[PDB]
DNA sequence: TATTGAACAGCGACCTTGCCGGTGCC
DNA sequence: GGCACCGGCAAGGTCGCTGTTCAATA
């Protein structure tokens, strides 16, 4: 038994407190049928484009009423950096090497180049069996070729050279009889060009003697056309080296000594046709965070080559020190699928030329291209004698001076006969190049580029022509990451002629008219191409491979009387100067949006 | 018809702009200056600091002085964006697990002071996840004043699992002043502290292996970067470059008890439901200004791989825009057609008071 | 003495009986459905927003044609630059040492 | 264009009181709560003035 | 009126437990803050939160809860609950302006609902309100038993709750939202006991299995199943305290529990003649220690769990002074005794509404085995098992119930008012059950 | 006069919801 | 009989793909 009146008198009373039955949140569903989105729909909304509209409008107002001397044009490379102002006739060229104090020299940390087993079963093991047999067969092929070409060959020739070389012995002169006086870098002297650290770049780095009271090491941040991760302990150290080298080039070659003034300048950076996106996004970061330049713009090496020429349509063969690359340019783009990138160049011809003469008892058997004076000697000898011109070949005698540091100068006579042509001819059978270690370290520090939103998908460029050349070396459901990792494990190598035709077939995409235009439009650039009769020899090699095109094939070196090294640079300068280029990433864009703005701004699908 | 406004306000730099745009129009220091014996905001307050006392109204990610905070929003609309808020809806960003009372006060202010017609409050970590292009992941968000780790699954954050490392970009600046004083320089006043903040942003980086670096720093020439002060004097800094960022990984180095960002990440994943963890290891997202040092992605990949089982696949997502990801995600969210069904209208505010933010900004 | 009368027992008991049988029951349904809805809204929204964030990177016909136009614009401008510098005979080099 | 589209999709945009009157103003006030034993105690609660209509 | 908004009453809901303590506001599907009950102690100051427990010279790990799941350290309890309810869930006071490097009572609006274990004694209940009403200025207070809130978190007014926590396994009958006192049954055979079983089983494999906790390994390399480990260890300029290593090993035991251990779910007990022999033939489970050491587990994964169902199966306690579990402490004996505490007419209703709770109930196969055992011991009745929760995330059951309770409009008449307390002092034994 | 930048017209692929329905609990 | 889960289906617009036509350049 219960009652309310008793409870009232006891002071007990159940009460709602004026509250709702529940204060749990009640949630309404979102409706999404036929949804729409305003995100980045208009040019007004995209920062990279907003800023360009404002810039265009300001220039039109300035017309109602930019200076090339404030534009720096940079083109990096495995041996050489070209740098200069867009105002200028020509870039200054400097070796892209940085020299610093260290415990051990280059020579002290690694085995000698070219590679030899100094203990082993005779010349055949010392140089390697396959290599010696390759050399023999190529020598036979040349003799057959000269005889077929109705030119004289002496029945024995090597024996005239080899027995001279191995018996000559050097001569010493420099204390008394007048040489060219070399001048080793005075590493103790303080820098005058506006900085404290005693680092060296360019020719002044190469001419540091092997022994000096502070011991100095040389570092190359680019080799074979990519970041030189093999030689570096850590990523941070490599970025700091590329930054130090470019910083010293601005101060020492351009004379831009006050660091505060650089914010007034703008930059054009040339990149290869098959770029690593990690390398592009490094160079942008140096130019905007470390140098604080106002604007940065990019152009591909083959695109720039045509701008140097004044060509609308061409096939551009770019023979470097260590990279060679081919692509077809038409209607203002490199044709994305045409791109081919081979890992050899004029340096391999130097190594191979030395190695062929060494086997033929070249007097200076102690030579090792990791020693500085040896490297300079080998490059000089290469440029003096290497020759694809078949007709001028003979037994010839010459001499060279080994101006080693702090030792009297040694003079060697020597002879050659066919090393001078067989080493260059390696472009048409690259198996003789010492490709054994090119791939070492190729993902040691810096990973493959992945798409920013989907990190198992590679975002580095790819081309049908390059995959056709990988398949040519190694015949080729897994993920894209695993497939890319398999391709990465094959070094891209192919004959030069085959690489061109493979590039052009993918360029044309099964169209004989497009082929018949491009094949009459071969343009050769890059320092490695400067070997005599390179362009005629490349034409002949394509003609004897494709009779269906043989009457139309035409190969031209350079463009408009430029030097083959600078055509790419000149092109990049024209791209700086011309009015229509909106390809500039401004400093304010990159501070805001980092590498995302490259995708908004370039003149190709990045 | 006009777009909504997106405001991302923090311990260091406030950011503001229009919904739909891919970057803010305004980025300015969250400083309020008052005359000690009129008020001033941002670079203007720093320029005339001699006649002023300066404060930050946001401390450790959380608003702590509202009278000063309202001067920042006033400056944002009328001096930075040049727009009248009564024409536009507004999106405000909010720190992970900031107090309920703060949501009510920022709601109160944008309606009663600025008359905005409709508005929404949004969790910073979730926006930074949208801007990285995914629905599920764990966000390490690290600003000037605080660092958070936030697991999010199918767009819902998991409050119980959020772990707040209370050390961030200012601490790493203070620490870099301290170790530069040990090298023989001096940087004690505010006019020097702003130099030392710039020195981080240009010169510091995260070591991949700290033992190898701090051993090899004895010999390395390359490490010793030089820098030019406003006075034209040149400093040089060496192992200070990586010792400053290393404090993210070893908070003992700057003298507090906490796990480094790799351990707080790991712990936060491991507080989640067992089935979800495989997805979070596959989606570790980095956000906020302090995550911008070179190398940080790699060291986080390594350090969490060392803690995780060998059978897990661990992935670090660090998109190039990540300093502004919290704002970018707000721009996206405020520019969808569906935003119109999300926001608090002024008509709901009139009906319900500031508590409406607990019903709608879920 | 407080809190021990038969009426106190009855009122306390009756409150908890109603609270458990009626209110807890309704609020559990509402709570579970509300959570389900909230989680769905957030799933949907995360899906749209994450698509938009990536949408700028997807190639299109229109974008590709505009890009081919920008490339062709610059390429003709470059040809015009060489017309002018040929018709005004640009010089470059001296190399004495 | 999509933002102009009539019907249900944009029911939010057309409802905005752009450049309109001041909203009513809220103050932390106090509410009286009563236990089942009759005792009264106070909780801070948001409050605003009424909205009359003649 | 029409002067008030959508605001009503923002309760705090607080749930201390031997392993974890949970706090947050009512009207939310999950607690905002959950921290280990194990606090750190260094240089005379206490430290809280899983982000703060880290190796330091003299670091000592302590717990404010005893294995009765009751408070035994009210001074530390005060500091831990101040850290949760004040420092992490209220607006911060700003720094003085001089310190920032530019210039050269707390709970008065949130009532508190607090969670107690169902055997928590009168003197401990009294001191919980005494601590609250002195320290934080809270407006009003309520204290309620985990079984009741677990039942509410499954939406049930009348239920049998099986609650396999850390320090204790509990069974209780809830009817019309109140505990039937005679039904309360409790047991050590729970999450902490199960870690003791696992440690014993590891110290008794053919090669002994050693656990090295996560903080002691710097780096590791993957190695084959059963191979020697391959890693390098941290070295410290100080002794690691035994207490700290014991807490940091518990995480590794929690991974083994959540991912390897399985209740035997098959027909009859695991030791019945065919079952053990069959279990050795099955595909196993793989596991890794922080060491990098990797192994495949087969018949053991059942036996470590089986002890709470059949006491005969249990490994020897690794601590020699620990009492081994008796038949009366096994889950079936608890259930049978718990229901024998209740009127016969009410048993079908309870058995139709079984609610399971606490993280040890998340063992693989636990619901299966519980369904089988209930079937075989109560034939002829419908058995149905519910989780406590609004979501798949079933860890916070007893907290969620508090968040629902504190959100119901009819509940606010119940809180013990600040005034109602200060007039009486001992009101909480009577004006609460 | 060939080529261009652009506005405009037309269509299908696509995601998402409401609808009608089978099967089911209560 | 009310309400619900799960399913196949008809249907709505936004968006990108395809295409015609125009004023303008040089
Ligand atoms: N007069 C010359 N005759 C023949 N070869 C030369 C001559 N001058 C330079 N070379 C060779 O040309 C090579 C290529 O130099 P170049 O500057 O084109 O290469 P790079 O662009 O620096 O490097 P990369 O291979 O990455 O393109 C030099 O390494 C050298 O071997
Ligand atoms: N490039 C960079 N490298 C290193 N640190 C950077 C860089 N850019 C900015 N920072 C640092 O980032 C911090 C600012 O980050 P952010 O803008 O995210 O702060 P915030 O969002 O206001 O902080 P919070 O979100 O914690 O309130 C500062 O310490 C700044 O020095
Ligand atoms: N996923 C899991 N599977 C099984 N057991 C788990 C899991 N996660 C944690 N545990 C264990 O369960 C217990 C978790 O604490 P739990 O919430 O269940 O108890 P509590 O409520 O904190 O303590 P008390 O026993 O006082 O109620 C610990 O013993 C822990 O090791
Ligand atoms: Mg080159
Ligand atoms: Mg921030
Ligand atoms: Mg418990």
């Amino acid at each position: 038994k219960v009652s309310e009146r008793v409870l009232a008198r006891e002071g007990l009373e159940r009460t709602d407190n004026g509250m709702r039955q529940t204060s749990w949140p009640e949630v309404q569903p979102i409706n999404q049928k036929n949804y729409y989105t305003d995100y980045m729909k208009r040019d007004d909304q995209i920062l990279s484009l907003r800023l360009q509209n404002e810039a265009n409008r300001e220039r039109l107002v300035k017309t109602a009423q930019m200076d090339p001397s404030k534009i720096i044009v940079i083109h990096p490379g495995s041996q050489n950096l070209r740098i200069g102002f867009a105002s200028d006739a020509l870039p200054k060229t400097i070796p892209m090497v940085l020299g610093t104090q260290y415990s051990q020299t280059e020579s002290e940390m690694h085995e000698a180049l070219p590679r030899r087993q100094f203990e082993g079963r005779t010349m055949e093991q010392q140089y390697g069996e396959e290599w010696v047999k390759k050399y023999q067969k190529m020598c036979s092929d040349l003799k057959v070729t000269m005889r077929a070409n109705k030119l004289k060959v002496l029945p024995n020739s090597k024996d005239l050279v080899v027995n001279f070389n191995r018996r000559t012995e050097p001569e010493i002169i420099s204390q008394h009889n007048d040489p060219l006086q070399v001048e080793w870098t005075n590493v103790n002297k303080a820098p005058e060009d506006g900085t404290t650290q005693k680092v060296f770049i360019g020719q002044q780095a190469l001419r540091i003697a092997e022994d000096s009271s502070p011991k100095y090491k040389l570092w190359w941040p680019i080799q074979h056309g990519w970041l030189n991760e093999d030689d570096y302990p850590t990523r941070a150290h490599l970025f700091d080296d590329l930054e130090m080298l470019l910083d010293r080039a601005l101060r020492r070659e351009l004379g831009l000594t006050k660091k505060a003034d650089w914010k007034q300048y703008s930059c054009v950076i040339v990149i290869p046709d098959l770029y690593d996106k990690r390398y592009v996004e490094l160079l942008l970061h140096l130019c905007i965070e470390f140098f604080d330049l106002s604007r940065v713009a990019f152009i591909q090496e083959s695109m720039a080559a045509t701008f140097g020429a004044g060509y609308t349509q061409a096939c551009v063969v770019d023979v470097g020190a260590q990279k060679t690359s081919i692509s077809c340019v038409e209607d203002g783009l490199v044709i994305e699928d045409s791109r081919v990138n081979l890992k050899y160049g004029g340096y391999d011809v130097t190594e191979t030329f030395i190695k062929m003469m060494l086997y033929d008892n070249f007097p200076y058997q102690d030579i090792n291209l990791r020693r500085r004076h040896d490297f300079l000697l080998a490059e000089e000898l290469k440029m003096k004698y290497c020759t694809l011109s078949q007709a001028n070949i003979s037994v010839q005698a010459f001499d060279f001076h080994l101006r080693a540091p702090n030792q009297p100068t040694r003079k060697y006579q020597f002879k050659f006969y066919d090393e001078v042509i067989l080493a260059p001819m390696g472009f048409y059978d690259p198996s003789i190049f010492d490709n054994s270690t090119k791939l070492r370290g190729r993902r040691k520090l810096i990973d493959r580029s992945y798409n920013a939103y989907d990190v198992d998908m590679p975002d580095d460029p790819t081309s049908s022509a390059q995959l056709a050349i990988l398949a040519m070396v190694q015949p080729s459901q897994r993920s894209a990451k695993e497939i890319a990792a398999e391709r990465d494990a094959v070094l891209p190598i192919a004959p030069l002629d085959v690489a061109i035709l493979t590039s052009i077939q993918h360029a044309a995409k099964g169209d004989e008219k497009k082929v018949r235009e491009l094949v009459g439009s071969i343009m050769v650039v890059g320092g490695g191409a400067k070997i005599p009769h390179f362009a005629p020899f490349l034409e002949e090699k394509l003609k004897i491979r494709r009779p269906d095109l043989a009457d139309r094939i035409l190969v031209s070196r350079s463009a408009r009387e430029m030097d083959e090294q600078v055509v790419v640079w000149k092109g990049a300068s024209v791209f700086a100067k011309l009015s229509t280029n909106d390809s500039w990433v401004t400093n304010y864009e990159y501070k805001m949006l980092g590498s995302r703005c490259i995708y908004m701004k370039l003149l190709w699908h990045y | 018809e006009v777009a909504a406004l997106v405001i991302d306000n923090g311990s260091g730099m406030c950011k503001a702009g229009f919904a739909g745009d891919d970057a803010p129009r305004a980025v300015f220091p969250s400083i309020v200056g008052r005359p000690r014996h009129d008020s001033y905001v941002g670079d203007e307050a720093q320029s005339k600091r001699g006649i002023l006392t300066l404060r930050y109204p946001i401390e450790h990610g959380v608003v702590t002085n509202w009278d000063d905070m309202e001067k920042i929003w006033h400056h944002t609309f009328y001096n930075e964006l040049r727009v009248a808020p009564e024409e536009h809806p507004v999106l405000l960003t909010e720190a992970p697990i900031n107090p309920k009372s703060n949501r009510e006060k920022m709601t109160q202010i944008v309606f009663e002071t600025f008359n905005a017609p409709a508005f929404y409050v949004s969790i910073q970590a979730v926006l930074s996840l949208y801007a990285s292009g995914r629905t599920t992941g764990i966000v390490l968000d690290s600003g000037d004043g605080v660092t958070h780790v936030v697991p999010i699954y199918e767009g819902f954050s998991l409050p119980h699992a959020i772990a707040r490392l209370d050390m961030a970009g200012r601490d790493l600046t203070d620490y870099l002043m301290k170790i530069l004083a040990e090298r023989g320089y001096t940087f004690s006043t505010t006019a020097e502290r702003e130099i030392v903040r710039d020195i981080k942003e240009k010169l510091c980086y995260v070591a991949l292996d700290f033992e190898q670096e701090i051993q090899t720093a004895a010999q390395s020439s390359h490490l010793e970067k030089s820098y030019e002060l406003p006075d034209g004097q040149v400093i040089t800094i060496g192992n200070e470059r990586f010792r400053a960022p290393e404090a993210l990984f070893q908070p003992s180095v700057l003298g507090l008890e906490s796990g480094g960002i790799h351990v707080t990440t790991f712990n936060s994943i491991m507080k989640c439901d067992v089935d979800v963890r495989k997805d979070l290891y596959g989606n570790i997202v980095m956000s906020g200004g302090t995550t911008m040092y070179p190398g940080l992605s790699d060291r986080m990949q390594k350090e969490i791989t060392a803690l995780a089982p060998s059978s897990m696949k661990v992935k670090i997502i660090a998109p190039p825009e990540r300093k502004y990801s919290v704002w970018i995600g707000g721009s996206i969210l405020a520019s969808l057609s569906t935003f119109q069904q999300m926001w608090i209208s002024k008509q709901e505010y009139d009906e319900s008071g500031p508590s409406i933010v607990h019903r709608k900004c879920f | 003495l407080k809190f021990q009368s038969k009426g106190y027992n009855q009122i306390y008991d009756q409150i908890w009986r109603d609270l458990a049988r009626k209110d807890v029951s309704k609020v559990f349904r509402l709570a579970t459905d509300s959570y389900a809805t909230k989680a769905s809204n957030l799933k949907k929204t995360a899906i749209l927003a994450s698509k938009e964030a990536k949408r700028w990177q997807l190639r299109t016909n229109k974008g590709t044609k505009d890009l081919q136009a920008r490339a062709k614009r610059v390429m003709r401008d470059m040809m015009g630059f060489w017309k002018r510098n040929e018709r005004e005979e640009r010089d470059l080099r001296k190399a004495a040492e | 264009g999509p933002k102009a589209n009539q019907g249900a999709i944009n029911a939010g945009l057309r409802a905005l009181d752009r450049s309109g009157k001041p909203c009513r103003k809220w103050t932390r006030g106090t509410f009286q709560m009563k236990s089942f034993t009759g005792v009264v105690w106070e909780i801070p609660r948001w409050t605003a003035p009424p909205r009359p209509k003649p | 009126a029409d002067i008030y908004g959508g605001d009503e009453v923002s309760a705090l809901v607080l749930d201390p437990g031997y392993c974890n303590t949970r706090a947050g506001f009512a009207g939310e599907e999950m607690p905002k803050q959950v921290i280990p009950s194990f606090y750190g102690h260094v240089d005379g100051r206490d430290l809280f939160g899983d982000e703060v427990i880290v190796p330091r010279a003299g670091f000592e790990v302590r717990n404010y809860m005893n294995r009765d799941s009751m408070v035994e350290d009210w001074d530390a309890a005060t500091r831990v609950w101040e850290y949760l309810l004040v420092q992490r869930l209220q607006p911060p006071r700003p720094t003085p302006a001089s310190k920032n490097g530019l210039n050269v009572k707390p709970l008065t609006e949130n009532p508190l609902l607090m969670t107690e274990a169902p055997w928590n004694t009168p003197k401990a209940r009294e001191k919980a309100i005494e601590v609250v009403m002195e320290n934080w200025g809270t407006p009003a207070f309520w204290l309620s038993r985990t079984p009741v809130l677990a039942a509410f978190a499954a939406g049930k007014a009348t239920a049998l709750v099986i609650d396999v926590g850390g320090a204790n396994t509990s069974v209780t009958a809830i009817h019309d939202g109140m505990v039937l006192k005679r039904s309360i049954q409790r047991s050590p055979a729970a999450g902490v006991w199960l870690s003791g079983q696992i440690r014993s089983m590891w110290k008794s494999q053919d090669p002994p299995v050693n656990v090295v906790p996560t903080f002691m390994v710097e780096n590791k390399k993957p190695v084959e199943a059963g191979a020697p480990p391959d890693c390098r260890l941290r070295n410290f300029g100080f002794p690691i305290h035994d207490s700290f290593r014991a807490f940091e090993e518990e995480r590794v035991l929690t991974e083994f529990k959540e991912s390897v251990v399985e209740v035997w779910r098959g027909p009859g007990k695991y030791l019945n003649p065919g079952n053990e022999d069959f279990a050795k033939t099955q595909p196993g489970r793989v596991f890794e220690f922080p060491d990098g050491s990797n192994q495949m587990w087969r018949e053991q994964r059942y036996r470590v769990a089986e002890g709470m169902w059949d006491e005969t199966a249990a490994y020897p306690s690794l601590n020699p002074d620990e009492a081994a579990i008796t038949k009366a402490q096994t889950i079936p004996a608890l259930i049978k005794a718990a229901l024998d505490g209740v009127d016969v007419d009410l048993r079908p209703n309870l058995l139709g509404n079984v609610v399971v709770t606490g993280s040890t109930s998340l063992l693989n196969g636990f619901n299966d085995r519980l369904n089988h055992e209930l079937t075989n011991m109560y034939p002829g009745l419908k058995i149905k098992l519910h989780a406590a929760g609004l979501t798949s995330e079933r860890r916070f059951g007893a907290w969620i119930g508090g968040s629902i309770l504190a959100s119901l409009g009819t509940f606010h008449q119940m809180w013990i008012s600040r005034k109602e307390y200060e007039e009486n002092g001992a009101g909480i034994v009577e004006k609460r059950c």
